[PDB]
């Protein structure tokens, strides 16, 4: 999805 | 100043221990459920849904200190354990050598026991040799004469129990001044 | 327990993922135009 | 004489060392089998009288008589009485052994109206049957008033008087004394204390709880939603009551009478001499029989815990057949309610003699303190 | 099989995190910043008042404590405008309001446990005749450190009313286990 | 030295009795399949401490030296006998006298008014929270800990119905006048709530909502933190740890 | 129809039979492989080493490549031999085979249950390793090897030293091993493994007596302790066949009965002058394959008790006890023979060892024990684990990618 | 400092849930479809399949039974909108000739 | 010392057969010592 | 924990004359609280106060046993020892 989510 | 951490037992043992058991919750208390269910005289109230694990950390944590001593304790060492599990499911000579290693080791581990236990102090422990330079330089500079004795024994309990479990083959061998 | 015994006696017989959205901001922005006009 | 208080075929002396399972092999193994007719009938026939009597109900609620009320709740209770002794059957593995599942949950499912559990209650008639006619263990069972409590209720708390002394003299001397299958209801739940019992039970006798539970907190509200009080002392209370007085009355005339003992154990207690010697077979006409599903014959049982139910009078023709003189018979009739109600009341632990509740009460009340 | 005398007794998981070092126990507020008996204590011995707040916040937390739920769910907005929402000049005014609030309420405890030291003696009179009139000092530091619970304070008051007995004290109450429902908290 | 040998000691102590309940929890599951040797003894299952810190503790002790519950006394010798752990509890006989009242009131109210709310949700409850007062006479098990959650759920939700919806046989003419409220038995309720709370009800703490991958963002396990990235649905994210 | 004397009868047709069943379920073991009571070191040393297949093993394997092997017991106790016994070397070959197998059959059969016997009975006295020369304990217990062996006609001579080991175990109260050595040649082997108080179980004996290294007595014998003095159906049918597999040849007859055997022999006892090579391998065949049998059968006995409901079971009781006592009685009335060794270490220090050692009797004394049996559990867990959640899911992952690939 | 400190390590997994999951995965979506039904006609192409492709493009993943978008869809698309027209249609074709009404 | 050999023959060793390129004790073969030391 | 047994003997008996009215001087460590005329309540109180001023809990099972003030400092220094754990 995201990188910067996780 | 940051001291070696190369310490068999504390900084491996609590080290390790504290990392796995930091990553986790690893509480299983709800899956005793089923010690409340086994006198039903019915059929059903066993697969995978054991989700226990039944090794000590310990034994993991001996197999990482022979090596890469003599990779930490995660899940990813039980997962290789278990999958290596699944992927896995002229003599009397080698009778004197294996006889003289296995009493070697029972030795040491009688000696490390009486030593360590058989002398708050509730719980077994059993102690590890290789002293470093650290240790000798305590032990020399304090202590007494009766505990570098200790570690003395500790030392050698080994080869005292491989001495006193040996045949004496000079009266199996020689045959009939002195007789 | 006072049956402990006798119930000792006759016992031994004498897919990978969640159901979760996805979100939908990581490619446009066009989404955040219905709030306003439903509003 | 033993036919002076309707025990018609009495037995003489029975010799001690003997096991009631030693009498299976008299039993040939043809009662041992599984007739399927046979089960359906025994679980159909009382059920169809069930449904008889409610439907009975449901044509008429008030506009009937209170007599027509009573016989109607009468039928309900001796088919829901022979329901009952399937579910017994069902909780001792003998009626279905091919389906265990199917023989537990019809077990539950039919002893849930009466709210009774089907763990606790193959726990306590086990313990019975290990401990029949055995003085101070039995408890599950018509356990009598020895003489020596009612002289520690009669001394110990003072003069005559006592809460035990009272209730005591409420139901062991009264009609009330054919519905204390009631009062081993009560004590049937254990306190609701899970520390009787084994720890590796513990899911299994909150089920087995939890079922009458779920029956009295789902079918009786729709019973009182359904009728009020009118509408449920009716159609269920009295059945309830009903179940109970045959469940008294078979667990009372099975094993008190003034011929049969209750010796401690180590004192002349033996297995044999209490159940083929101390053992009374009520016997009942043949519909009733039918439709309290031979719950009356409870000695084949006994002696051979696999004998199916509908095989139970032919292996009791065939145990009085081969024991002969050891067996006790004993006609229903009103001499026999009658005799245990007012008569065979207090057991002394000297002779065996079953006593009035006064006569015992003069010994320990003019003596010991006077 | 291998029963050692004493019942055993299962040691679960702690479920709260243990009281701070710096904290007194008797309702009255903390210090500042230092404890005030590290004074009393040897330099380079005092490294355990960094190692409480490690291990009280960093290093041994409570896997309960850990737990994700619906009311820590909202419980997290509570404190992020606590923290993060609330400027630090409010919340420091705040501070030395509850502060001086819980100065107050430990001084009418204070007085509150006198009192029922002097009623610890009246009701061992009642009870003892007139013999036994003194009080149990480790119960008043019981009852001034909340280690009583309410049914140990009424049983061993009716115990003094009826049969004296001052140095005989009910069981120390344990600590509460933090709730937990599911999912719900 | 000491509080490093005690550490180790008690490291030693809990990895041990994790092993053996892990050990008899997996005996269990296979005992109950039929594949366990001819050797085994279920009993053993009833050995709750672990056998080597059973015998740490045997040669350390060796080296060494109104009617509820349990009995009962009354000024005279063991007054502070409810204190007693006697293995239940402590709100056992509450919630079973709870669920007597609460059936009791039910069935009067219904008897007397008509209502069937009354009934329903009375002996309903009271069922209820006499299974839960029965799996509460061992409160040092699974069980304890269901029977104590069940009772407080009951509890909560006569306590919801109380202050939010009402009493249908309680309904009045005047809106004024119906008023949910929170009466005797909605205090009651909540009183029995507070008491579990205030008592115990620790215990079933593994379950709770599954953890997020903020939770594992600084964990020390990679196989950790990328079972949570692909239960959350990331999965393909690039971990560069 | 039935009459209270037929009832009697039935229960006596009950009973019995029940005895029956448990006398051939415990004979069928031995029924049908006799030599499989002897031959079970070979059998384990043609079975070879065992790949221990424990996780922990396996990594090691993986890592460095050392292999983990575990071997069978009995060629466990093969390998250790006599063991660590303080006068191993100056016993003879015949008596450390027969101490060997003995003692292996021992710690074999009766794993996780065999404890040794308490120190303050027979060790903290000094009598593990007694020497003629050194009564008093002067050199703590190095007399063997710090005093030379007696010059002939000179005070000491001949010199007599006895080594013991007793142990105890969950169904015996005293398993007793005694090893005896003289300087003219003799030396002595006496094996008794004694049932406990509450056991309807034989004594087991054995006396190997040799020269000069020839072997001049030999006996092994099941003793009873019944009133009639005679054995169990199992305990005769285990004997007969044993002799019938092992002695094979020989004189039929073989027991001189030297009138004081007679209050303590089996019908089917042993006791031989061995002459010849053969028949001493045919007896040391036989004495090894009946202990193991013994020791077999005790697996699955069943204490007695008594008390309340039946005194039936205390007069078994009290008939164990007296047999037990006359055995005791009938050892120790031996002294126109063995006790002869003795008497070199004085006659109130052959008193105070007699009774208070080997044969020893007392209502009230039984040796605790300490039955592990979860060893069985810890080494079964560790041969077949449980790893957790998350390595199920990790070994899914393999499984699927496996089966993706391959 | 040191109360911020404890509080972010005993939290943890709330701060993610409303710093990540809380809108973007959980709220927003359920806006956003509730919007567009509550905006668009009582259309089949409307109502799924236009919404189907534009959630499909917009998240990169086809909404799947598997999927809470396909029963979002499910409920507040097919349901509440196209389905009384599918019910008349086919109560006046289907239906008798299957024979039944 | 004897019957601690015996114990830990059966649990498994390593055999000096050179297949390559014990100061902590594993936990199996510390419950047998520890069984073996309990005297009385 | 090496507490200052002297310090902390010191600010006990400032703690019980400030409370009681006595000089520095009286507070001796032999010095039973009796002597001083220091009721039981007023013990009590003493108590609360030397608690108050270490920051400490002092150790209930044995304050009925706190006789000088000698016992008084020795309980609370050992209680400022076991505190740093
Ligand atoms: C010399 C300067 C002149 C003024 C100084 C003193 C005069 C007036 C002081 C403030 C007003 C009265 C305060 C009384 C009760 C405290 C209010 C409160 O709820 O309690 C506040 C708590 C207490 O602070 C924190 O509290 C934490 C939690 O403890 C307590 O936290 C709560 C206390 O409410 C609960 O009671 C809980 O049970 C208890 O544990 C810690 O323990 C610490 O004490 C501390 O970090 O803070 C929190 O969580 C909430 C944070 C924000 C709340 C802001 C409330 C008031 C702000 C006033 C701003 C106006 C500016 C003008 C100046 C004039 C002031 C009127
Ligand atoms: C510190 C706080 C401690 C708690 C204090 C309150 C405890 C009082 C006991 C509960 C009660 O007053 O409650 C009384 C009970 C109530 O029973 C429950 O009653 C509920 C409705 O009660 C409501 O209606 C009732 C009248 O109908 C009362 O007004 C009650 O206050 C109000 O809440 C349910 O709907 C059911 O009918 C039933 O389960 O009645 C009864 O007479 C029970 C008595 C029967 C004998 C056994
Ligand atoms: C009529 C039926 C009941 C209707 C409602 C009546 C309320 C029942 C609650 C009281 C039970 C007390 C008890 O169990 O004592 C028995 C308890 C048990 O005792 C404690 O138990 C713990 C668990 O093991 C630990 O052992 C502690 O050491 C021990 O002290 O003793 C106490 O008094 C401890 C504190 C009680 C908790 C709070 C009481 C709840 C009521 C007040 C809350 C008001 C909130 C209103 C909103
Ligand atoms: C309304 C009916 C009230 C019935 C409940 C209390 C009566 C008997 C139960 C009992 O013995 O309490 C026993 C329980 C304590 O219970 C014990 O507590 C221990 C504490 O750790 C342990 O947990 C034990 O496991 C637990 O059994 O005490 C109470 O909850 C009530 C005691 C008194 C509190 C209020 C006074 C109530 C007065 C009415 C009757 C007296
Ligand atoms: C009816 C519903 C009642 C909800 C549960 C009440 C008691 C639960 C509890 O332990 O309160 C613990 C909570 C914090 O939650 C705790 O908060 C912790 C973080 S922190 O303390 O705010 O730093 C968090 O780690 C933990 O999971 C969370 O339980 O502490 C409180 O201040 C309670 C206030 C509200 C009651
Ligand atoms: C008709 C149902 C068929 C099942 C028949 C099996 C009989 C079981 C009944 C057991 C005993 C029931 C009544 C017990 C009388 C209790 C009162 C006094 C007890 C004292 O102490």
């Amino acid at each position: 999805l995201n990188r910067w989510s996780v | 100043c940051l001291p070696n951490i190369h310490t068999s037992n504390i900084l491996n043992f609590t080290k390790n221990y504290e990392i796995f058991k930091s990553a986790k919750d690893t509480s299983n208390f709800g899956k005793k459920i089923i010690l409340n269910e086994m006198q039903n005289l019915t059929t059903t109230s066993k697969t995978k849904r054991e989700g226990v694990l039944t090794m000590n950390l310990k034994d993991y944590n001996i197999l990482l200190n022979q090596v890469y001593f003599a990779k930490s304790l995660n899940f990813a060492l039980i997962s290789h354990s278990k999958k290596l599990k699944e992927l896995n499911v002229k003599s009397f000579k080698k009778k004197y050598k294996d006889k003289a290693i296995i009493y070697y080791e029972v030795g040491k581990f009688v000696l490390n026991y009486f030593l360590n236990n058989q002398l708050t102090n509730d719980i077994t422990i059993f102690g590890n040799d290789f002293l470093n330079l650290k240790t000798i330089n305590y032990l020399s500079l304090y202590n007494s004469k009766n505990k570098i004795l200790l570690q003395l024994m500790l030392i050698f309990g080994g080869k005292i129990s491989q001495l006193l479990s040996s045949k004496n083959l000079v009266k199996s061998l020689k045959q009939a001044t002195h007789l | 327990g006072t049956y402990y015994f006798l119930q000792k006696l006759l016992s031994k017989y004498l897919n990978s993922l969640y159901f979760v959205f996805t979100q939908l901001n990581q490619k446009t922005f066009l989404s955040y135009w219905l709030l306003p006009v439903a509003g | 004489y033993a036919d002076e208080w309707g025990f018609s075929r009495v037995g003489a002396d029975f010799p001690p060392g003997s096991h009631p399972s030693l009498f299976s092999q008299l039993l040939p193994q043809a009662l041992f089998a599984f007739d399927a007719r046979a089960a359906v009938a025994a679980v159909a026939v009382p059920l169809a009288a069930m449904a008889a009597g409610y439907g009975w109900l449901w044509y008429m609620h008030s506009i009937a008589p209170v007599w027509q009320q009573a016989l109607c709740a009468a039928l309900i209770g001796t088919g829901y009485a022979g329901l009952f002794k399937v579910a017994h059957e069902c909780a001792m593995m003998r009626f279905i052994p091919q389906m265990p599942g199917l023989q537990a949950a019809l077990g539950t499912l039919l002893m849930a109206p009466a709210l009774y559990s089907l763990p606790s209650w193959r726990l306590h008639h086990l313990h019975h049957l290990l401990h029949t006619n055995m003085l101070w263990q039995d408890v599950w069972g018509w356990h009598p008033l020895t003489k020596v409590e009612l002289a520690d209720e009669m001394v110990r708390s003072g003069g005559s008087g006592g809460a035990a002394m009272a209730a005591a003299r409420l139901v062991l001397t009264t009609p009330i004394k054919l519905f204390a299958s009631v009062g081993h209801w009560l004590r049937s739940w254990d306190g609701l204390d899970l520390r009787h019992f084994h720890p590796a039970s513990y899911v299994e006798v909150l089920s087995g709880w939890a079922a009458p539970l779920a029956f009295a907190g789902l079918v009786l509200p729709a019973v009182v939603s359904a009728g009020g009080l009118s509408g449920f002392v009716s159609c269920y209370l009295a059945p309830w009551l009903v179940f109970h007085f045959w469940l008294s009355v078979l667990s009372l005339t099975a094993h008190t009478a003034p011929h049969i003992p209750w010796r401690a154990e180590g004192d002349g207690w033996d297995a044999g001499r209490a159940a083929v010697a101390g053992t009374v077979t009520l016997r009942l006409p043949r519909p009733l029989e039918v439709l309290l599903n031979n719950a009356n014959y409870m000695l084949p049982q006994a002696v051979a815990p696999g004998l199916p139910m509908w095989s139970a009078p032919a292996a009791y023709a065939v145990l009085a057949a081969r024991l002969g003189p050891y067996l006790t018979e004993a006609s229903m009739s009103l001499k026999l309610l009658t005799n245990h109600v007012t008569r065979w009341q207090i057991y002394d632990e000297e002779a065996h003699t079953y006593r009035p509740m006064e006569e015992v009460v003069d010994e320990i009340e003019a003596d010991l303190q006077q | 099989f291998i029963s050692p005398m004493t019942p055993y007794v299962p040691e679960e998981e702690p479920t709260r995190t243990p009281p701070s070092i710096k904290d007194t126990g008797t309702l009255r507020p903390a210090s500042e910043w230092y404890p005030q008996w590290m004074q009393y204590r040897r330099r380079e011995d005092n490294y355990v008042f960094w190692q409480d707040k490690f291990m009280r916040c960093s290093t041994d937390i409570p896997w309960a404590e850990k737990r994700w739920t619906l009311f820590s769910t909202v419980w997290y907005l509570v404190q992020q405008l606590r923290f993060v929402g609330t400027p630090p000049a409010l919340r420091y005014v705040a501070f030395l309001g509850w502060r001086a609030l819980m100065f107050q309420v430990y001084a009418a405890h204070k007085a509150l446990v006198l009192w029922q030291c002097k009623l610890d003696a009246g009701l061992a009179r009642i009870g003892s005749g007139g013999a036994t009139a003194t009080f149990s000092k480790t119960m008043a530091l019981r009852r001034l450190h909340w280690r009583n619970s309410p049914l140990a304070e009424a049983l061993y008051a009716l115990n003094l009313y009826k049969t004296g007995r001052v140095h005989l004290l009910p069981p120390v109450a344990k600590p509460i286990p933090r709730p937990t429902f599911f999912w719900l908290f | 030295g000491d509080r490093m040998s005690r550490r180790l000691e008690d490291i030693n102590k809990a990895e041990r009795q994790r092993v053996w309940d892990a050990m008899r929890v997996a005996a269990a599951h296979r005992y109950a399949a039929g594949q366990m040797p001819a050797w085994f003894d279920p009993e053993w299952l009833q050995q709750e401490e672990a056998p080597l810190n059973a015998m740490d503790r045997m040669r350390g002790e060796q080296r060494r030296i109104g009617g509820g519950g349990g009995g009962g006394w009354w000024r005279e010798d063991d007054p502070y006998w409810p204190l007693r752990d006697w293995g239940d509890h402590p709100m056992r006989w509450w919630t079973l006298a709870f669920a007597a009242i609460m059936a009791a009131g039910g069935l009067a109210t219904s008897v007397a008014t008509g209502y069937v709310e009354p009934v329903q949700a009375g002996l309903g409850a009271g069922s209820l929270l006499a299974l839960a007062g029965a799996a509460m006479s061992d409160a040092r098990c699974v069980p304890g800990a269901l029977g104590v959650k069940l009772a407080w759920a009951v509890c909560a939700l006569i306590v919801l119905k109380e202050v939010s919806v009402g009493w249908q046989h309680k309904r009045k003419r005047r809106l004024a006048a119906s008023a949910p409220r929170l009466e005797l038995t909605g205090l009651a309720a909540a009183a029995l709530c507070a008491g579990y709370m205030l008592t115990d009800m620790s215990g079933l703490g593994e379950v709770a909502l599954p953890p997020n991958p903020g939770a594992v963002f600084k964990s020390p396990d990679v196989a950790y933190r990328a079972s949570v990235w692909q239960k959350w649905g990331y999965g393909q994210v690039q971990m560069r740890v | 129809p039935l009459s209270p004397e037929d009832i009697m009868r039935l229960v006596q047709q009950h009973e019995d039979v029940a005895a029956a069943a448990e006398s051939e379920q415990l004979v069928a073991q031995f029924r049908d492989d006799p030599q499989g009571l002897y031959e079970y070191v070979n059998r384990a040393y043609a079975e070879g080493p065992r790949r221990v297949t424990t996780p922990i093993s396996l990594l090691q394997e993986e890592i460095t490549g050392a292999v983990t092997e575990s071997y069978p017991a009995a060629v466990a106790n093969d390998i250790i031999g006599m063991g660590s016994w303080r006068l191993k070397d100056d016993v003879d070959p015949v008596i450390e085979f027969l101490v060997a197998r003995l003692e292996g059959c021992w710690r074999e059969i009766l794993d996780t249950d065999l404890c040794l016997y308490p120190r303050e009975k027979w060790k903290e006295q000094g009598w593990d390793l007694v020497d003629s020369m050194d009564p008093h304990q002067e050199l703590e217990g190095f007399s063997y090897a710090d005093i030379p062996d007696p010059a002939k006609g000179e005070a000491g001579y001949p010199r007599l030293q006895l080594e013991n080991r007793v142990y105890c175990s969950k169904v015996f109260r005293k398993l007793h091993v005694e090893v005896g050595l003289r300087q003219d040649g003799l030396q002595v082997l006496h094996v008794v493994v004694y049932p406990r108080y509450s056991y309807d179980m034989p004594i087991f004996g054995m006396d190997i007596v040799m020269v000069d290294g020839r072997v001049t007595l030999a006996v092994v014998d099941c003793c009873p302790v019944r009133a009639d003095l005679k054995l169990q159906p199992h305990y005769m049918e285990t004997m007969a066949l044993l002799q019938r597999t092992f002695l094979e040849g020989t004189d039929p007859a073989l027991r001189r009965i030297p009138e004081w055997g007679s209050k303590i022999f089996s019908p089917l006892a042993l006791c031989i002058t061995p002459s010849g090579p053969e028949e001493l391998a045919a007896f040391a065949k036989y004495a090894v394959a009946l202990h193991r049998a013994y020791l077999t059968m005790s697996l699955n006995a069943v204490p007695v008790v008594a008390g309340p409901g039946d005194r039936r079971e205390a007069a078994r009781l009290q008939e164990i006890q007296d047999g037990q006592k006359r055995f005791c009685d009938n050892q120790l009335v031996n002294k126109k023979t063995r006790r002869v060794l003795e008497v070199a270490m004085g006659v109130e220090w052959t008193e105070a060892y007699m009774s208070q050692l080997m044969f020893d009797f007392d209502p009230k004394y039984e040796p605790p024990y300490f039955d592990a049996s979860f060893e069985k559990l810890y080494t079964y867990f560790d041969e077949n684990p449980s790893f957790g959640e998350m390595a199920d899911e990790a070994m899914e992952l393999e499984r699927g990618a496996e089966a993706e690939r391959a | 400092g040191e109360r911020i400190w404890a509080w972010r390590n005993r939290s943890e997994n709330e701060r993610w849930f409303w710093e990540v999951f809380a809108w973007d995965r959980l709220i927003f979506p359920i806006l956003v479809i509730v919007a567009w039904e509550y905006l668009v006609p009582n259309h089949l192409v409307w109502a799924v399949l236009a919404p189907l492709a534009l959630l499909t493009w917009m998240s990169g993943r086809l909404p799947t039974p598997a999927t809470p978008e396909f029963w979002m869809l499910a409920y507040f698309g097919f349901y509440r909108k196209v389905w009384p027209d599918a019910a008349a249609w086919l109560q006046g074709y289907v239906v008798p000739l299957m024979g039944f009404a | 010392l004897d019957f601690v050999t015996n114990k830990f023959i059966t649990l498994g060793y390593i055999a000096p057969e050179n297949a390559n390129l014990q100061s902590e004790l594993l936990s199996t073969k510390e419950i047998i010592l520890t069984n073996s030391f309990k005297r009385f | 924990a090496a507490v200052d047994k002297a310090k902390v003997l010191e600010d006990v008996r400032s703690i019980i004359s400030t409370q009681l009215g006595t000089e520095l001087e009286k507070v001796a460590p032999e010095a039973k609280f009796v002597d001083l005329g220091a009721d039981s309540l007023d013990t009590v109180e003493i108590m609360m106060a030397l608690e108050e001023k270490f920051e400490i809990a002092l150790e209930e099972e044995g304050a009925e046993k706190i006789a000088t003030v000698q016992d008084a400092a020795d309980m609370i220094a050992a209680q400022i020892a076991a505190k740093g754990n």
